[PDB]
């Protein structure tokens, strides 16, 4: 049956770092001592992972309340759990958690996992009680409180032999996704110490088990084992040290990844394509390492905000444009526009041209129109293509410092990206101070008035070069 | 899929056979089961070895099976000996690869096994 | 980063203040936060620093009065000083190093003795 | 096993054969290899162009 327990009362979350974790095999291929790239759902390196306590001893004298709240599923979990009592028992996967939609509960118990993919009449908390005998401590009796009633399976996994029931803390880590009706459980095991939250490190995962389950999942919730007893709940240590054992969730997102692979063909190195430059030009030379000198990784370029149509101030259903309604005319921003079915992108500007009585575009190039008259407030506005480039990375050697910095080529940096709030890195403030060159905008770079012997070659007569505490300056080359 | 395991002759009673357990790679494990089924009754535990070395032997099994491991290409052998007509059966092979705690073994991979004097 | 940082003020000797040197990008990815000081008429020297994995520094004349400290509920970097003397009076910044140098404007300390 | 399993008549090793492994077809001397798999793998591709290494069903060499 199920046994109802005091209020969450919806604790505040406590957050932490995953540094470089979640890097399973994505695919099922031997490869050796190569570096490949891959795309799919990882997560992101250097992200927040939020960590639940098993027993919140909220009060110094003891409060013994279990943590399990029910977390979104979105497109795969990484779910990484530290414990030394066997604590956390297993998952509970679905959409509603009731009877009108088909849910997955993979608790064991005792005995074995008990994969169960049926209609389950979940409870409001789900646990299972275990208690040790306060005689002779010998005997831990178990009991399961999860579901109501479970109808009508789908599946079912059951393993025939048993299992059994002070900082020598262990860790498991999942990675669950659902692709194509295969739910995907990849899994890992690692001894650790002394580290509460989760430790510095990498480890690649190994694919588990692909269950065909072929329904939705959304939500999941997690069960735990029960210490003390909620008919009587005592005053003190009824729990285990304080609910010690604890885990943490994250989810994946879609991302590149350069991908070590050593010479058995175990992962043992990765690298984001989307975090800072340094690690783009490393996806771009396709090699971990790189030497000093700029590359070019990709180009920039911006984007319309808005779109603008103009159409002629007659009914008529050219003359016989099909009905949409034309809206206002914006100036001086790059839009989509659309006059009188002429459709492109650029930003638009009050234009000087005479325009003689009878003309409508013009064109100087003879494949490009330069400048428009609107129709419905007969003005001449001329059309620019509002901004594109290329992006160059100054570096010194990867040996020296992981500093870089940016230049947009042959751009206005009035323009680029600024004041930001995927890799939005950009700058989103201006403490980088920014300044322009013939060549574009360099960003990240010192400005220093002495001359040397120029190393990394920016352009314009103007090189980069790395000085002592140290970072990337910008200054105009001598000759000697 | 995973691991992979069949092939295995008929035999008369009072033969011997070793059956082994295909070479599937390096796989973690602590304890090497031989499971034995056959239709009209459910499979039973045969025998067991520990990672360590503890033999696990059914009371039936006693004194002419012998289980030994071969680490250099990561199988299992169960010689088997003194054959009466009880062991015509299907013989499964399961693992131990632990999972939050230990689970899915790998028996699903089997060898059929007839023991009669024609 | 908008590493604003909050708290500068006036002060009695053997007092305590709080700043609050917060960042909008994440805390988790800096990968070096530290605090410098600038006397009125002396240049600028370090405070202290702590780096991601957790190692913690002070130069010579800070350890025992302020440590630094940093909670991953708000993206913050907290540097709680105890016992300020008049030299202590001077212009402070926090600097963080993700893969730029970033600095605040800072903030002003001015201790009454 | 599932829908109809068939079977592959016998296997020819150092000879220049024609090869289908599982539906991959192509034509190249099959030998015994002391590469490692991992259990969970099928095929290898040392070159990034060509499936330089196999599994073969029956046995797992
Ligand atoms: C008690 O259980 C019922 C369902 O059995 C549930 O609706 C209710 O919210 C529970 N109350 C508490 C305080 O947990
Ligand atoms: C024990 O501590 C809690 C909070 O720490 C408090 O609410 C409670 O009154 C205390 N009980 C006693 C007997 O001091
Ligand atoms: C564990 O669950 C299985 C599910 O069928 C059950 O057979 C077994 O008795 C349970 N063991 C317990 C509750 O100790
Ligand atoms: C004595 O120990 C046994 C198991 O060894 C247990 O089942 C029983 O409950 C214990 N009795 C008491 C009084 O603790
Ligand atoms: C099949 O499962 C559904 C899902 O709840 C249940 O309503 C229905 O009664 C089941 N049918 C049988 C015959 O058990
Ligand atoms: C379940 O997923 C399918 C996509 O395969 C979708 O069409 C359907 O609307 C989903 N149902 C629910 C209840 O989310
Ligand atoms: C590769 O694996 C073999 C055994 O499988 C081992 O001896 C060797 O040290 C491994 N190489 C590396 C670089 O780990
Ligand atoms: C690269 O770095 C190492 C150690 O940081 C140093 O010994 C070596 O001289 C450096 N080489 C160059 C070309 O900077
Ligand atoms: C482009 O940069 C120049 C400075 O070189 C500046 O005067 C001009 O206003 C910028 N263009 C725009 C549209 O802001
Ligand atoms: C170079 O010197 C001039 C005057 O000597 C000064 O205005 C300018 O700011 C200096 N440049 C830099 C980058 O400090
Ligand atoms: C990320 O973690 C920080 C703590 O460093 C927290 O303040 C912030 O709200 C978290 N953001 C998300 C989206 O979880």
């Amino acid at each position: 049956q199920c046994v109802n327990l005091t209020t969450r009362t919806q604790l505040p979350p406590a957050y932490t770092n995953s540094f470089t974790r979640g890097v399973y095999y994505p695919d099922k291929v031997f490869r050796s001592s190569v570096l490949h790239s891959t795309q799919d759902l990882f997560l992101p390196f250097f992200s927040n992972v939020t960590w639940f306590h098993a027993i919140h001893v909220s009060g110094t004298n003891g409060t013994k309340r279990f943590d399990n709240p029910v977390l979104p599923f979105n497109d795969g979990v990484y779910f990484a759990s530290t414990e030394k009592s066997n604590i956390i028992r297993g998952w509970i996967f679905g959409t509603t958690l009731d009877s009108k939609t088909q849910s997955l509960l993979i608790v064991n118990n005792a005995t074995n996992v008990v994969i169960k993919v049926c209609e389950f009449q979940f409870c409001n908390d789900p646990f299972l009680g275990v208690y040790y005998h306060k005689n002779n401590k010998s005997w831990m009796e178990s009991e399961f409180r999860v579901y109501s009633s479970a109808n009508n399976c789908t599946f079912e996994y059951v393993s025939q032999p048993f299992l059994m029931d002070g900082n020598f803390k262990n860790l498991r880590e999942f990675v669950f996704k659902n692709i194509d009706g295969y739910f995907k459980i990849y899994s890992k095991h690692t001894p650790i110490n002394l580290v509460r939250d989760l430790p510095q490190g990498f480890s690649a995962l190994e694919p588990l088990v692909d269950l065909p389950i072929g329904i939705n999942i959304t939500r999941f919730q997690t069960l735990l084992a029960l210490h003390r007893s909620y008919l009587t709940p005592g005053d003190s240590s009824s729990g285990w040290t304080a609910g010690a054992a604890a885990y943490y969730v994250g989810y994946l997102q879609p991302r590149t990844f350069l991908l070590k692979y050593n010479e058995n063909g175990t992962i043992t190195d990765a690298v984001d394509c989307a975090l800072d430059p340094l690690s783009e030009t490393k996806c771009t030379l396709k090699s971990f390492t790189v030497e000093k000198g700029i590359y070019q990784t990709s180009n920039f370029r911006v984007q319309p905000t808005e779109s603008i149509v103009r159409f002629p101030n007659i009914t008529n259903l050219a003359t016989v444009c099909g009905p949409k309604k034309s809206t206002n005319l914006v100036k001086n921003k790059c839009v989509n526009f659309n006059f009188n079915g002429l459709t492109g992108t650029g930003v638009l500007t009050e234009s000087n041209k005479k325009f003689l009585p009878f003309q409508q575009f013009g064109r100087d190039i003879a494949d490009t129109t330069d400048a428009v008259r609107d129709p419905q407030t007969l003005e001449i506005l001329d059309i620019t293509p509002c901004s594109f480039g290329g992006v160059s990375v100054i570096t010194p050697g990867t040996n020296t410092s992981n500093q870089v910095a940016v230049l947009y080529q042959g751009v206005n940096c009035t323009e680029v990206p600024v004041a930001i709030h995927t890799p939005t890195w950009r700058v989103y403030s201006t403490g980088s101070n920014v300044f322009q060159t013939r060549a574009g905008c360099l960003i990240g770079a010192e400005h220093v008035n002495n001359s040397y012997e120029c190393d990394i070659p920016i352009g314009a007569g103007i090189c980069a070069s790395y000085q002592t505490s140290q970072s990337i300056i910008a200054y105009t080359m001598s000759l000697g | 899929v995973q691991l992979q395991e069949s092939g295995g002759g008929l035999v008369q009673p009072g033969g011997s056979l070793r059956l082994s357990c295909v070479a599937s790679g390096s796989v973690t494990f602590n304890s090497m089961g031989w499971y034995r089924q056959a239709p009209g009754k459910q499979r039973e535990l045969v025998a067991q070895i520990t990672a360590g070395g503890d033999t696990h032997y059914a009371d039936s099994v006693k004194g002419r099976f012998t289980i030994s491991e071969h680490r250099g290409k990561n199988a299992v052998y169960l010689e088997m000996h003194s054959l009466k007509p009880e062991d015509t059966a299907v013989y499964y092979c399961h693992l131990q690869v632990p999972f939050l705690g230990g689970g899915y073994d790998y028996w699903g991979q089997g060898t059929q096994v007839t023991v009669s004097s024609g | 980063v908008q590493l604003q940082e909050s708290g500068g003020g006036l002060v009695q000797a053997g007092g305590s203040l709080r700043l609050s040197c917060a960042a909008s990008e994440s805390i988790f990815r800096m990968e070096l936060m530290e605090w410098y000081h600038q006397a009125p008429g002396k240049q600028r020297e370090l405070v202290a620093t702590i780096n991601r994995c957790g190692s913690t520094n002070y130069s010579d004349s800070v350890k025992g009065r302020f440590i630094i400290s940093s909670d991953n509920a708000k993206n913050s970097v907290y540097l709680q000083m105890n016992s300020l003397k008049d030299e202590d009076t001077a212009v402070y910044s926090c600097h963080a190093r993700t893969w730029t140098s970033y600095w605040g404007r800072g903030t002003q300390v001015t201790v009454s003795s």
